[PDB]
């Protein structure tokens, strides 16, 4: 059934799984028309579908031509998502293929079980779990990647970096949950972190600056100061 | 109008007769139930005093056969059983008539109930749900499960009720996921109309057994199936005007003989509120919204 703390490991045992956030398919601005009534206009999307075990990122851009002529387009993207993680099923060879598939968001589960009956053997299941991937848009070569897209475009990345070389999947994963918690809840001070040192960079096949072991520490606890500093304005406390 | 002769009622029982019941007494002098409208199917149908659970019944029709209902001491219930001796059939009613042993089905003549509710119901179809070759009546209890819920053991005893299922490729045409599950027009008119039921009288007659065993029997899957047979037309944009009428008028009487004091079980929230108010066909079902709010404001 549903994903939570008590079955966690589950995620970086070697059962080929996938998660999918679609907060970031269907991307508005609002504003006002000359007549004074207010308006959308969209901007280019994204599927995120991540294997959390390897850091296999398929980055599905949504370009805005997909909505063109088309109603209920906050419904339709839950199907355009579906419609799409079933295509990338479909495209990769069986042992490539997920086991499971955990969507973030619960309205996610009728749309991607209708497109993948073909597949009764793959699960698809909910998460009880707030994961923070809508901040995948504050990690600038994404956010750039999708922004200039002039046509639908799939593109992959390693969102661990060389992490694994060092690193077990289950901390990564937590590296990885931390960093976009943190520019989710403040994405400003969470960059200015991230790009406070003048020496550190980021490797042209990175998406993240190239840390040692022991700066990485130091980055993870300024991260989660962050993250509580943040929390008791919010609350107050 | 056709008779059904008891051998006896040596067991206390519930006995009803479609939509009537009389309490019979252990080894009271009851030996069947006469006056019986030719044209309709019925039912007969049992609740044993000592044990409540199961009730069990028959499905038949009078102008296929002579039927008799004798208590099987063996096997613990009243059977029906069919008499192929016309004659002899012919003179032990006319005996237990002379001695006034039997009730008298009890309509009144300005009463469409019976009717409404089993308007597209027929005999040949009960026995296609229900398969018992070898007699012309249909057995039916409350613990049958339904084909579709066995899927999810015995396969000789089961419902086989047409399977619905919204979520599979029977459903879902290849390319039209999204299109085919937000509204079932081409499941309903293509794939269940035109396909396997053919016609909307036969699948009016399903739904309607389907209510009856669910209300009779307190069968659970026909429930499930009626419940199901209504969401189908009512999640569909393209429906044919006579079947929205006709359904209309199908749930109206089926809401109305409904006991109250079941409604908590019998009948599912979610599929109503959906149908009357959220569905396609929210605006096209006045007869039955009327008497589902005025009889069950609770459930929406
Ligand atoms: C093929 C490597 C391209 S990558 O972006 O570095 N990583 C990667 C990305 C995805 N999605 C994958 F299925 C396999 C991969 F190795
Ligand atoms: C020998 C008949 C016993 S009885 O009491 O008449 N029961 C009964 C028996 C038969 N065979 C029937 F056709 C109809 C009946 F009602």
């Amino acid at each position: 059934g549903a994903m939570n703390s008590s079955n966690y490991a589950e995620l970086f045992n070697n059962d080929i799984k996938l998660f999918v956030d679609d907060t970031n398919v269907y991307r508005v601005t609002v504003h006002k028309t000359f007549e004074g009534n207010v308006a959308t206009k969209a901007i280019n999307g994204c599927i995120f579908t991540l294997n959390p075990k390897t850091g296999h990122l398929f980055l599905k851009i949504i370009h805005t031509s997909v909505w063109a002529g088309q109603k209920r387009l906050s419904q339709l993207a839950k199907w355009k998502t579906a419609e799409e993680v079933s295509a990338l099923v479909r495209s990769l060879p069986k042992e490539e293929q997920p086991k499971q598939i955990i969507v973030t968001r619960k309205a996610m589960l009728d749309p991607l079980e209708v497109h993948m009956l073909d597949f009764p053997n793959i699960a698809i299941r909910p998460t009880e779990l707030r994961l923070p991937f809508s901040a995948a848009m504050s990690i600038d070569k994404l956010s750039d990647v999708v922004m200039k897209a002039t046509e639908p475009q799939m593109v992959l990345f390693n969102i661990y970096d060389d992490w694994l070389d060092r690193i077990s999947s289950y901390t990564a994963f937590s590296r990885l949950t931390l960093l976009l918690r943190a520019l989710k809840t403040n994405e400003e001070s969470a960059k200015m972190i991230l790009l406070s040192d003048p020496t550190i960079t980021i490797k042209s096949y990175h998406l993240w600056p190239s840390f040692t072991d022991e700066q990485w520490i130091t980055i993870e606890s300024q991260m989660r100061d962050l993250i509580l500093t943040e929390y008791g304005r919010k609350y107050n406390v | 109008m056709n008779t059904v002769p008891f051998t006896s009622a040596p067991i206390e029982v519930t006995i009803g007769i479609d939509q009537y019941s009389f309490n019979v007494k252990e080894n009271q002098p009851f030996h069947g139930i006469k006056d019986i409208p030719i044209g309709h199917v019925h039912v007969i149908h049992f609740q044993h005093a000592d044990n409540s659970s199961m009730r069990y019944g028959y499905w038949f029709d009078c102008r296929m056969g002579n039927f008799y209902i004798q208590y099987d001491p063996k096997d613990g219930l009243y059977k029906m059983m069919e008499e192929r001796d016309g004659a002899k059939f012919e003179n032990i009613v006319h005996n237990f008539k002379e001695r006034q042993m039997m009730v008298s089905y009890p309509k009144i003549d300005e009463d469409d109930t019976w009717y409404n509710l089993t308007e597209f119901v027929q005999m040949d179809k009960i026995r296609k749900i229900v398969r018992k070759d070898e007699n012309q009546f249909s057995y039916v209890d409350s613990s049958m499960t339904t084909v579709q819920e066995n899927e999810l053991s015995d396969p000789a005893h089961s419902l086989n009720y047409t399977v619905i299922n919204f979520k599979s490729r029977e459903a879902i045409r290849p390319g039209h996921e999204m299109e085919d599950f937000l509204d079932k027009s081409y499941y309903l008119n293509t794939v269940m109309l035109q396909g396997i039921f053919k016609n909307s009288s036969n699948y009016f007659g399903e739904l309607q057994f389907a209510f009856l065993n669910a209300m009779f029997f307190g069968n659970y899957g026909s429930s499930l199936q009626w419940h199901a047979m209504i969401e189908l037309i009512c999640s569909s944009a393209t429906v044919p005007k006579h079947m929205l009428d006709k359904l209309d008028e199908i749930l109206y009487y089926q809401i109305k003989t409904l006991p109250e004091q079941y409604s908590d079980i019998l009948l599912n929230e979610r599929v109503w509120n959906i149908c009357l108010y959220s569905s396609f066909q929210k605006n096209s079902l006045h007869n039955t919204e009327k008497i589902m709010e005025n009889k069950y404001p609770e459930l929406l």
